[PDB]
DNA sequence: GGGGGGGGGGGGGGGGGGGGGTTTGGGGGGGGGG
DNA sequence: CCCCCCCCCCACCCCCCCCCCCCCCCCCCCCCC
């Protein structure tokens, strides 16, 4: 029964070596596939009788003299040459699994393990996967042995064109689908109705530029960040960012190393992941000059540019923008132009298809309407309003 | 003398010792039957016994001093006698461990000296540089392809044995004497866990103008991961030299000393100089009897931090955070956060940090800080690992953040995800994922320059943005009031503290640093355990439902706050409304009440109005 | 007068022995705040 | 517009190899048929 139990990585002790255990964790890194020799085939130059060496370790030493009876009986010291055509290779790949961040005891470093996977089971894993893996827990030559898990079986943790008619036949689907966008958020149905059109999109023709963009602006709060996150959930090919957030690969692209090792690579930011899709910029007012010129290049070329380390290149970034320009100094002055309240230049704002300024006005009547909605959602736990027909 | 001759006498003498003190035999059988029962129905205890050096002294002083001074000759026969005893019990090597009265062999990494080599020693210290656990090969088993026999080989190094034996150099044999090829058998082959830990001297003991010394303990199998970095520990083991020490002819420089170690026999963490509590019928009765009284929200909160002058509303708010609000997953699993977050702005020297101590020692699953999650790397890692910050570690727990004004930009930018989404997102090295960080936070902060200016906002006295400060449900400002009654009280407490004279010291005698190693011979306010048991019982027994009369008080108070002059102090908004719902729910959890009702909202709104507006 | 056998030189194989295999400070460039 | 900050960049076993020794083979010379 022991193979059935999913062990966390730090429960894998030395006594398990040789057993077909099952482990649980997150894959923090994955190798590119490379071939490994099962059997080397050598041709013999002076007799043509091939010979074979099987390999059963991380290293080997190649053969030199023809050991075959064809040469050996003739005492003919022929020379051996490796053939990749005739050698049997197997696909090899390595992945580093780490215990889940929740499993780490208080103060300990998260423990990790090498998984080796061979044959057709290769490229069943990817970084960020949370997964259960069966394998043989094994030593390797470094008395302290190196150790790894030989993977054997994997459990990842994670018609339509007829089925659309079920909603079409019910009618008024635009109004209802817009009302299905974040039903837990009060009112603002005209804004939701526009935000839906950004997912649906216009025409691109030849060029004619087809993406649709909206800026929300004005006082902080009013469930706006949740609305942007909800759009990222609802929409296909969506991504959520902030003007300073997503601070790893970033919203703005660059050439990069993997400084944990020594190689270099070019990789895209969020605006490339949002390609053929939609990007949501929270804290939009706070993004820097490189970020602003990045969204400029989305709107002006539908690309993001590279000009570094001898590489000049533009990466494709066809994408809708949803944006949230919350003002300076904590609150908008609700009778002024936005440029007296917002950091961003009006040039950038002019490229958006629509801009919605919304103010968090204290007004007893609208306060009670909003508060009745919020308190009802908290009280009832279901159907954030009636007759909205919230589609999943 | 040749040890092998007297080995039998030492075995039978330790067997007589084991018979004389039968509690060791009883412990051996207790371990065996526990392991048998865990095997019987699909946890395992180790083959280790802690023997008292006092018992062994009273039995045979000559054998006892042999164990202390010559463990390389006296431990192996004693462990052989123990193994024979365990084998004599009905249906693998057993190990010894030691406790008590080491005398001159009670040491620290400073006073551990070359005179002590190969003696049994106890070292008082602090753990640093815990290595990764590695499996160490000690027996390799091999099926012979044609011969049929299972050949094997045992292995030796300077750490696996208490006495010197020729090292066996880490090679698997692959051929029989007859030349037949061998296939190595994992599982049947035996590997022991192996770990190195660097015990540092306690810095309190280190004398004037000296760095703390340190030494490497070696730990095998069931002693591995007994401790983590920073643990104050007492280790017992044999102090040893190893290696060639530059006597080997490669080394022109022979001034280098020999490497030295302790081979560990036991690891005692010194936690003392309940995370989930037991509950007796007395506790069940008195918890429920107390819950029917009205002033519990005063008495329980005032039982927090009883040394603190004033700050009743702060203690009440702390109690509501400890009994925080209920989670709301709506339809489609749409998540809204029930947890509560608090921030104590103010002067230094106020109650803040001491309140964080009292909260930290009262709460459970509580993390001390002075964040989020990260992708990280270190000196020896040729690899990157995903790390948990305090909020991830406090998932469904609490975080205590002192000096929160000091936190750096990459942290503060990502705190928004904790505050809005109760989660944190990773965005580099292809680990694009999101982690649960569903905690209730209490933070404290100081002015960045000068004393706190009570006219200026928290956004102005401290560099933290208003768009960050506004995330917290409750935002207190505390200040060092110069009240003579308070000052008289705390002054006399501090004077009584500084008049303390330790036991048996003469008047004016200086306190000696020698202490802990020299003694290394091994108004109805409630108790904090009772308060813990009450909050545990509340979390254990109720999830209050939200009644409409509560809603009517809540919308009344929110729309009042959002249209009274309180608007001129703060732009009161939707976050304040859901905060009122959380705080009223928390007060229902104070009551243990099956529902939230109008009474809870009336308390919560008074506290929130005080916290934000001071009234 | 040619072929076998004896004796000496030269080359190749096999064995044995031996050696090698990250922190701290400083200047200059580049960007941001008063 | 000017100055300060902060960021970057840089300093014991096993294999290959070589040396030494011994045997075997091949050629030359002399004798026998
Ligand atoms: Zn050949």
């Amino acid at each position: 029964a022991i193979s059935s139990k999913p062990l966390s990585v730090r429960q894998i002790k030395g006594d398990f070596l040789g057993q077909l255990i099952t482990v649980r964790g997150i894959i923090t890194r994955v190798s590119d596939v490379k071939p490994a020799v099962e059997v080397i085939a050598y041709t013999c130059d002076q007799c043509g009788y091939e010979v074979f060496q099987e390999v059963n370790s991380r290293t080997f030493t190649p053969l030199s003299e023809c050991t075959s009876e064809e040469c050996s009986q003739n005492q003919t010291k022929g020379q051996l040459f490796m053939s990749t055509r005739a050698s049997k290779f197997s696909a090899f790949q390595e992945c580093k699994i780490q215990e889940l961040s929740q499993q780490v005891p208080v103060g300990h470093i998260p423990r990790s393990l090498n998984i080796h996977v061979n044959g057709t089971l290769v490229r069943s894993l990817s970084p960020g996967d949370i997964v259960d893996v069966t394998g043989i827990f094994l030593p390797a030559p470094y008395l302290l042995t190196e150790t790894y898990l030989e993977a054997q079986f994997v459990r990842q943790h994670k018609d339509v064109e007829e089925r659309v008619m079920e909603l079409i036949t019910s009618g008024d689907v635009y109004n209802r689908l817009a009302k299905s966008i974040a039903p837990e958020i009060y009112g603002n149905l005209d804004v939701k109705k526009a935000l839906l059109l950004l997912l649906v999109g216009g025409v691109d023709k030849r060029k004619i530029r087809g993406d649709i963009n909206v800026c929300l602006m004005g006082d902080p709060g009013v469930a706006k960040s949740q609305l942007l996150k909800a759009i990222c959930k609802i929409s296909p090919r969506g991504v959520y960012t902030t003007g300073k957030g997503s601070s790893g690969v970033g919203l703005t692209a660059a050439v990069m190393k993997d400084p944990v090792t020594d190689e270099m690579i070019l990789e895209g930011g969020a605006l490339v992941l949002a390609d053929n899709g939609i990007c949501c910029i929270d804290e939009f007012d706070k993004m820097d000059e490189s970020d602003r010129t990045a969204i400029h290049e989305v709107m002006e070329q539908q690309t993001i540019s590279i000009s570094k380390a001898g590489i000049n290149t533009t990466l494709n970034a066809r994408t809708s923008i949803l944006a949230a320009a919350n003002p300076l100094y904590g609150r908008y002055n609700p009778r002024l132009s936005p440029l007296d309240n917002i950091n961003l230049p009006a040039a950038l704002l002019s490229r958006f298809d629509i801009l919605f300024l919304m103010l968090d006005i204290p007004s007893r009547d609208d306060d009670e309407k909003l508060a009745e909605h919020v308190t009802y959602v908290h009280m009832h736990n279901k159907q954030p309003d009636l007759d909205f027909t919230p589609v999943e | 003398f040749a040890p092998d001759a007297v080995f039998g006498d030492r075995v039978r003498r330790f067997q007589e010792f084991l018979d004389t003190f039968t509690s060791y035999r009883d412990s051996v059988r207790s371990i065996q039957v526990y392991n048998s029962n865990n095997a019987a129905n699909y946890n395992i205890l180790p083959h280790r016994i802690i023997i008292s050096l006092d018992d062994l002294r009273e039995f045979d002083r000559s054998f006892w001093s042999g164990i202390l001074v010559e463990p390389a000759y006296f431990i192996p026969p004693a462990e052989k006698a123990l193994t024979d005893l365990a084998d004599s019990m009905d249906d693998h090597p057993w190990k010894l461990s030691f406790k008590g009265s080491f005398g001159a062999h009670a040491l620290s990494p400073r006073t551990l000296t070359a005179q002590h080599l190969n003696k049994l020693v106890s070292v008082e210290g602090i753990v640093t540089k815990t290595s990764l656990v590695r499996p160490k090969l000690i027996r390799s088993v091999h099926y012979a392809a044609k011969t049929g026999r299972f050949h094997y080989r045992d292995y030796t190094d300077a750490t696996t044995t208490l006495t010197t034996r020729i090292p066996t150099p880490a090679i698997y044999p692959t051929e029989d004497t007859e030349g037949n090829k061998l296939t190595t058998e994992y599982g049947y082959s035996t590997f022991i866990d192996h770990q190195r830990i660097t015990v540092q001297e306690m810095p309190e003991m280190a004398p004037a103008g000296q760095l703390p010394r340190s030494i490497d303990v070696i730990l095998d199998d069931d002693l591995v991961d007994k401790t983590k970095p920073g643990d104050r520990v007492n280790v017992v083991g044999v102090f040893k030299s190893l290696g060639a020490g530059g006597m080997n002819q490669s080394n022109s420089n022979t001034l280098i000393g020999f490497k030295t170690l302790i081979l560990g026999n036991t690891v005692y963490p010194l936690h003392a100089r309940a995370a989930r509590q037991m509950l007796t019928d007395f506790d069940i009765r008195n918890i429920n009897k107390l819950s029917k009284k009205k002033d519990i929200f005063d008495i329980l909160s005032q039982s927090l931090a009883p040394s603190i002058y004033g700050h009743d509303h702060i203690k009440k708010a702390i109690l509501l955070m400890l009994m925080g609000g209920v989670e709301k997953n709506l339809e489609n699993g749409s998540h809204l956060r029930g947890d509560i977050n608090i921030l104590m702005v103010g002067d230094p020297s106020t109650a803040k940090s001491q309140l964080l101590r009292f909260v930290l020692n009262t709460a459970s699953l509580a993390i001390a800080t002075t964040l989020t999650a990260a992708v990280t790397t270190d000196r020896e890692t040729g690899e990157r690992r995903l790390e948990a910050g305090a909020m991830v570690l406090a998932d469904r727990g609490v975080v205590c953040i002192d000096e929160f004004d000091k936190m750096t930009d990459v942290d503060r930018v990502a705190i928004h995800e904790v505050m809005e989404q109760q989660t944190v997102t990773i965005a580099k090295a292809g680990i694009h994922t999101t982690l649960n960080a569903r905690c209730s936070v209490i933070a404290a902060a100081n002015p960045v320059f000068g004393q706190y200016d009570v006219n200026r906002d928290p956004h102005q006295n401290i560099a933290l943005p208003d768009s960050l400060l506004s995330r917290f449900d409750l935002l207190f400002v505390v200040t060092d009031d110069i009240n003579e009654i308070r000052d008289r009280s705390i002054s006399e407490h501090v004077l009584r503290t500084h008049r303390y004279l330790p036991p048996g010291y003469l008047e004016g005698e200086p306190v000696r640093e020698r202490l802990n190693l020299s003694l290394a011979v091994g108004p109805k306010l409630v108790t904090i355990p009772f308060l813990r048991k009450y909050v545990q019982y509340a979390k254990e027994r109720v999830i209050p439902q939200l009644t409409q009369e509560a809603i009517n008080v809540i919308v009344k108070n929110y729309t009042d706050l959002r249209n009274d002059d309180n608007t001129k102090k703060s732009p009161i908004t939707a976050r304040t409304l859901e905060t009122l719902i959380r705080l009223a729910t928390a007060h229902a959890k104070v009551r243990l009440s099956k529902t939230v009702n109008k009474v809870d909202a009336k308390v919560a709104a008074n506290l929130l109005r005080f916290a934000l507006l001071g009234e």
